[PDB]
């Protein structure tokens, strides 16, 4: 019943942040009292539900040894009016009594939702009482208050003030490493065959949270029980010998229904420069833009330079703009946030451009970061653009993006990267200094880049040694990344179909002659030769010339040069 | 040369001559039913005639509205941005003419 | 008491609930000792009248678990405070007894969408329910079930980990389910040999269990009315009553079902036989649907990502829905159809947010084949066009949901359109409907198959030659052949009817028998094709064949030979 840091899994950076925030003031009250420092009063943790936030608070309180208290919002609101106030006051008084103490208010938004949302007088009364109690913390002794909420705007804005729940931690969603941590923690009390590799399961289970992974483990265990227990009446020996296998985990993952599939995921991408070879100049430019101002700030301070806020990509579709953005994010170990074009189109259609504020807020909260806008031309393209209607190039969502970029302090090290297949119809108001100000052309991959792409695509496939990706890349000139990925997928499909047909034929052979090895253990190169028959060039020389014309037109004005000091 | 007797007879025929008609460095059964189309793109008016081809035994040399339209757009408005809309317009016009 | 034999039309869902709440109840010791946790709340939802409470009662009784019932309207009827008292008492009783099962009928009445709860007492009662729900752990083996029309009806606070987390979409019963229900509801009724409940089940489309009970009651009532005056003189003479097929047909006529406006989710009865030919398209559909479900191990071994969906483009009435249903039937996967009027309604009403419901329902029934009958409906409605771009609202939400889908759920999207050009190019990118399959006009063999399938219910003289009809009907589409077949039956009906009136003339003029026309005849089909016209012109097939050829000819990078 007493939890510790070991049990807490999924979140490590956030746990360290909370530790540095809370443990030191609690474990050394004299230090903060002696020093002229303001200890934290209210810490607001938000994230999707089921991430073990209450467990995090319990673990922190136990490890720090501070008295812990829990307040469930629905429980408080269940009481009759007047009794809810008594419960809240009693909770805070008890927390004060056993100072140092930590008060956790689970489901805070249920207590103090959006101000307009509350209708009756009792809701406003209890919210005001909570606010009054929060500001009466200085007279107390090291009584930190922690609260859980889905989103920062999901509570009454009055709470997010100084002396109130000002400090923030974003538990968010566990990443692959965090997911593996959670899976290892939950499977601590189960028998698992050597066949299973929890690392692979953690990799596969994208979009899940801690509760979802716990449900998956329970489902796998019960699937094993059903497969084996049904054979028995009941025998305890079977349960003792019960051991789940990777088939059970895969089937359970089939019936998963994760609750965080639609959330926004921020995490250092696993993509690396090797995944897309070539483009050394673009690599250097992205380095100078994103790495130097985080690995060498003193240089910028000494020489008095202002780091560029962001950059804009532009080139043929499916050439690896997202690949390059993710690679540069990986290089600096900075979180990567992608905003696909459909999100911008949804904001435009719903006239809900105000959501652009939340995107930049989330990017700031996870600094350093690389905010990626996959298609800035989507909204403009939706109106024609090249000719379009009689309106100008300005719109709602792009205007909000411009506002947020202008209101972004460069000291936070958040770099905006934009991508577009139609650079012309991009709003000229976003290409000025102080905004996206450098244009990087992402050409079609050359021979070496194509070899690297082909090698990266097949990294997860069983490929025979007889293949020669060098020759295949040499033959395919002008193919984009999408085309090469399509070629690899077609070869894989041919291999799978051949394997299945051979297996069925072998089954029939056994049926007729019921008296082995895999007929196609790996992708033979004849599959690739057959697959190449279905290859296509998504981009055309017309598009290539269009982009080269755009680049040359940008280049014309640079004629000033050959300067010479006397 | 264009619209003249060649060295290969026309399987399609339907000319009276019965001989294939040379075109664009290639041998074809018959002659085009050419028709005029006006290509306008971002304040650029151009007049051109598309030499439509049908009645081809090979079945591969018959005119293709998609190929014809893309070729015309590239030839007259090369490297233009968002030319897909112009290609759609031209292909629609050619389809409706026939 | 009520048992599993009393449940019909929910065999799949009932089996799911059995697998869910049998082991936790019949073997508490296994759960207690083992660290695994059982479900703490199950949310059954579906259209009202499917007997969800009966399902809960059967599950509780057959497993011996104590059963408790709470009525939402009953609880809300109580005064302020008494509702909370009654809920607490109910949960206390459930805890006290043996492993219990609490069924809260009409949950949304207690805790509907917050926006529908404006008074304070509603919030108080919802908070009470939530507080009781998360406290179930202190209780031992106390599962809680609830009934609701749809997931978006109750306060989303309840649907949360710890609280209601598991769900069971009961949905409408299918033809087999309707037959099972009818067999249940006719148990105590005396019915003559003429009636076949198979026909009733196959005809009462859009009915639920309550509707079928009403139908049987109405049929019995008409039987009584027909044999009323004879038995008001006597009472016990009614023992010799046998409801006839006429009674059931009349009851069906005066039906007024309640589920006519739902989305039927079931394995289609269509098969590849109904639409012959297109072997290559059949192979492609098999590869893209059956293989990822019938052989996941191959995909895992070769590290391949199953395609998310495919697109059909071709002339109207060429049998795209038929192919989608056939593939969905081969793999025994459910089939959900979203007709063009649905997309147009979402566009006009600015209710594109309803697209999420469609995909949630499709995922809930995995493996499933979500078929969008007309993706170009919205594009055409705008002209095909106005001054804007191809992007719009409904298609944008479709793109969002498709991108936000998990490939492991086996849901396979399919789209159809008669204009492959005006479709938004943003939907054909990789990771979306990246495969375009051309559905040409049916060939001779497929025409023969279509004709045979169409006339699979009508009585057709063997003298007819469907092969000849297909031979002389080149260029026709599925709709045209179906029209030809329907016309032939109509002429037979017209010929048949006038013969009865001729018999009446014989009775009148000469009052002093065999079927005139027993089956459709050579002559009818000869006159029926008097009104046969090719719906799609030779000018129109040009566009589809030409797009297909244009796509194919781009495959110039062939003959690539390794060193």
């Amino acid at each position: 019943n007493e939890v510790g840091y070991d049990d807490i899994g999924g979140c490590r950076k956030q746990l360290a942040q909370i530790k540095e925030m809370v443990e030191l003031p609690l474990r050394h009250p004299a230090l903060f009292k002696a020093i002229g420092v303001k200890p934290p009063r209210g810490i607001l943790l938000y994230g999707p539900p089921g991430t073990g936030k209450t467990l995090i608070a319990r673990a922190v309180a136990n490890e720090t040894g501070a008295f812990f208290f829990l307040i469930n919002g629905p429980e408080i609101m269940s009481k009759l009016a007047g009794e809810s106030e008594s419960n809240l006051r009693k909770a805070f008084e008890e927390a004060e009594k056993n100072a140092p103490a930590i008060i956790f208010i689970d489901e805070l938004d249920a207590i103090a939702p959006k101000r307009e949302k509350t209708h009756g007088e009792v809701e406003r009364r209890i919210v005001s009482q909570l606010l009054t109690l929060m500001d009466g913390l200085k007279q107390r002794a090291h009584v930190i208050v922690m609260a859980a909420t889905n989103r920062p705007n999901s509570i009454d804005p009055a709470l997010r003030r100084f002396g109130r729940f000002d400090r923030e931690v974003d538990i968010g969603i566990p990443d692959a490493t965090g997911r593996l941590e959670i899976l290892q923690i939950h499977t601590k009390n189960m028998k698992l065959a050597d066949d299973v590799d929890l690392e692979q399961v953690a990799n596969e289970t994208h979009g899940h949270v801690g509760a979802d992974l716990a449900a998956l483990c329970s489902e796998a265990a019960l699937q094993a029980i059903r497969k084996k227990m049904d054979l028995i009446t009941i025998d305890a020996e079977v349960m003792n010998s019960l051991a789940v296998t990777m088939d059970d985990f895969r089937w359970a993952l089939s019936q998963s229904n994760p609750s965080a599939l639609r959330e926004t995921v921020v995490e250092v991408p696993q993509v690396t420069w090797e995944d897309i070879g070539g483009l050394e100049d673009v690599k250097r430019e992205l380095q100078e833009l994103v790495q130097y101002p985080v690995e060498h700030p003193d240089k910028f301070l000494k020489f008095g330079m202002t780091p560029s806020k962001g950059v804009l990509f532009y080139g043929p579709p499916g050439c690896g703009k997202t690949l390059l953005a993710k690679a540069i994010a990986n290089e600096c170990q900075a979180n990567f946030i992608s905003i696909k074009g459909p999100e911008l189109l949804t904001m435009w259609f719903g006239e809900s451009e105000a959501n652009v504020r939340e995107i930049f807020d989330k990017a700031r909260q996870a600094a350093p970061c690389v905010l990626f806008f996959d298609e800035l031309d989507s909204i403009a393209k939706a109106r024609g653009g090249n000719i379009g209607d009689g309106g100008g190039a300005a719109d709602r969502v792009i205007n909000q993006i411009l506002t947020e970029m202008d209101g972004m302090s460069t000291k936070k090290n958040v770099f905006i990267i934009g991508a577009t297949n139609r650079p012309d119809i991009i709003d000229p108001a976003i290409l000025r200094p102080g905004r996206l100000d450098q244009l990087i052309y992402i050409p079609l991959p050359d021979e070496k880049s194509r070899v690297a792409i082909l090698k990266a695509n097949l990294r997860k496939s069983p490929v025979a040694k007889d293949v020669d990706l060098e020759f295949l890349a040499k033959m395919t000139n002008g193919f984009s990344g999408a085309d090469l990925t399509e070629i690899c997928q077609r070869a894989c499909k041919l291999a799978i179909r051949e394997s299945i047909e051979s297996e069925i034929r072998r089954e029939r052979e056994r049926q007729t002659n019921p008296s082995e090895d895999d007929p196609v253990p790996e992708i033979r190169r004849d599959h690739f030769e057959e697959a190449m028959r279905f290859a296509r060039r998504s981009v055309s020389d017309n598009d290539i010339r269009k982009y080269e014309m755009f680049a040359q037109t940008l280049q014309q004005s640079r004629g000033f040069g050959s300067f010479r000091f006397p | 040369l264009d619209g003249d007797r060649t060295n290969s007879r026309s399987t399609g025929g339907k000319c009276g001559c019965g001989f294939k008609h040379f075109w664009d460095g290639k041998e074809y059964d018959n002659l085009p039913e050419a028709f005029p189309i006006t290509l306008e793109w971002g304040g650029r008016v151009v007049r051109e005639t598309v030499y439509w081809f049908q009645y081809e035994s090979d079945s591969s040399l018959n005119s293709n509205v998609y190929d014809v339209a893309m070729k015309l757009v590239t030839k007259h408005f090369p490297g233009e941005f968002g030319s897909e809309i112009l290609v759609q317009k031209v292909v629609h016009t050619i389809l409706h003419q026939t």
